[PDB]
């Protein structure tokens, strides 16, 4: 595993989670008191190589 | 020979660029994200005779500060800053951060929290009543209503701090929190003032600016760019060994 | 150094120099800025024939690496420092097919001299047992 | 031994060792843990020239394979041990075009010193007949 590889692979993950999300709420229409699910997403930590 | 390495240069240069292009592209849909461009940069070897070698280094400018795009949340505690706006959270270790992400959220306790590590405004850590039925002004009003109580008691009880700081003073802080470059600090201080002209529009987030056109076309070129110096190291490598039979006989 | 030694010697080194500027070439196209802050213009070198005295021919030098004096193209990104008024930056002018091609033939010269060389050692070998 | 000899025999082994240190820092690239738990650190050799006393040449040493401290990219994998908090695994930075072209160059430096060590013994068995 190169980086890029590995960060695409974490790319993909969050959209499969966020696709997720989506299906749940939009299967639970007709659901009494559901309340939708908004899935928020954050960036891991930068590693800094060379300083400015 | 050593030209080997100036090709290799490049292209270990290209993966990194392409790592920074993932983690640009990955954070599509992550509300606020700055987009971080990436450039190339000659770095000649400057040398005793005949300066032939310049190797490709990789940098990272800053960040595309070209503002997200809303979404219309409808929730009241959502706030979308204006262009060369940002909002100041106090960091992990200890310091005023910036943000763009406006997805506020309050705790148990009554603390103003964008995501832990809480916002500054008008003092420290904004703290509103424990029942919140929180609403954010225009200009960064904070105003709470006990739910249950007539509402002509909308008293305000904070100030969202708003900060101007765009493009080439404003460096990120391996968080995803922005600070100042160190040399717009011989400059309006290591704190900023409030700004009195800086909008806020509830109920709406800011999404990700990562234009995608760009990042196509950059990894189109990046994959082209690496194998052509791949073809170099090869022409190169087999010129060597086939080379070596000199000092026989 | 051995006459058609040295005429065969400078001509793979001034094949390696011009490969050498070829690599760069094809490396730093796209290549924003130099470290002080210009763009990077692209380098080729500059064949003479070597030996000034005598025979008017013998051997290759490649003295002044140049310069080469294209328009720069240009790309407008007028957020971009660097970029003049009527924001525009400097963007290489580097020509890859011309660069690739120029890494092959590089290749191929060097193979001929260095075959060259083995032929014209194992010749002076062989004259060494001239009689005996 | 030799004085000649011990110089291209140095250079073999020293190219032996570097390319032994390219291969391990390559097939450890995607190398989670080590035996303690510990993230793969990827290796380096230090060459050094030889014949300390005398000269100030002759021979290549690789004294003390060292360790690079890059800044060890991290993987997020909080379900993972081995992760701190903030959950991040270790990850070994290892290039590994750099690895690729440090086995090529290491081959052919290899190849250089072998058939300088042919010729070598060439002259020397063509000098005991020197005369009859």
């Amino acid at each position: 595993m190169i980086s890029s590889l590995w960060i695409a692979k974490t790319g993909l993950d969050a959209q499969q989670t966020n696709m997720d999300v989506i299906a749940n709420n939009l299967a639970n229409v007709s659901t009494n008191g559901f309340k939708r699910q908004r899935a928020v997403f954050e960036d891991l930590l930068y590693q800094t190589i060379r300083q400015p | 020979d050593h030209a080997i390495y100036t090709a290799m240069g490049a292209a270990s240069q290209t993966l990194n660029q392409q790592a920074v292009t993932a983690s640009n592209l990955a954070n599509a849909s992550t509300p606020g994200f700055r987009a971080q461009l990436n450039a190339l940069r000659a770095v000649p070897v400057d040398g005793l005779s005949l300066a032939t070698r310049t190797l490709v280094t990789a940098s990272t400018p800053g960040a595309d500060m070209t503002p997200g795009q809303l979404d219309y949340t409808s929730r009241p505690l959502d706030v979308a800053l204006q262009q060369d706006g940002w909002l100041v959270v106090q960091a992990a270790d200890g310091a005023e951060g910036y943000t763009r992400n406006g997805n506020i959220q309050v705790g148990p306790t009554g603390q103003l929290t964008i995501q832990g590590h809480p916002v500054i405004g008008e003092g420290g850590p904004i703290t509103v009543p424990e029942g919140s039925e929180i609403t954010i002004a225009a200009d960064g009003t904070i105003s709470a209503l006990n739910p249950g109580d007539p509402p002509n008691t909308v008293a305000p009880v904070g100030r969202l701090k708003l900060v101007k700081a765009e493009g080439n003073e404003v460096q990120r802080s391996d968080d995803g929190l922005f600070r100042l470059t160190a040399e717009a600090q011989a400059e309006r201080g290591a704190v900023l003032a409030a700004d009195p002209s800086i909008r806020i529009m509830s109920g709406v987030l800011e999404g990700s600016n990562v234009k995608p056109v760009e990042a196509m076309t950059d990894m189109i070129a990046n994959a082209r760019r690496f194998e052509m110096q791949m073809k170099v190291i090869t022409s190169v490598d087999e010129n060597e060994g086939r080379a070596n039979q000199l000092l026989s006989m | 150094l051995l006459n058609i030694f040295d005429i065969a010697g400078s001509a793979l080194a001034a094949q390696s120099k011009r490969l050498n500027v070829a690599a760069s070439n094809l490396a730093n196209a796209d290549s924003v800025t130099g470290p002080d802050g210009q763009p990077y213009r692209a380098k080729q070198v500059v064949f003479q024939v070597d030996a000034a005295p005598g025979q008017a021919t013998g051997g290759v030098k490649v003295a002044s690496v140049i310069e080469s004096q294209a328009p720069e193209k240009l790309v407008y990104e007028p957020g971009n420092p660097l970029a003049d008024a009527n924001g525009y930056v400097k963007m290489p002018n580097v020509d890859v097919v011309g660069e690739m091609v120029n890494t092959m033939s590089a290749s191929r010269s060097y193979q001929a001299n260095i075959e060259v060389l083995n032929t014209v050692k194992s010749m002076m070998l062989k004259t060494l047992t001239l009689g005996q």
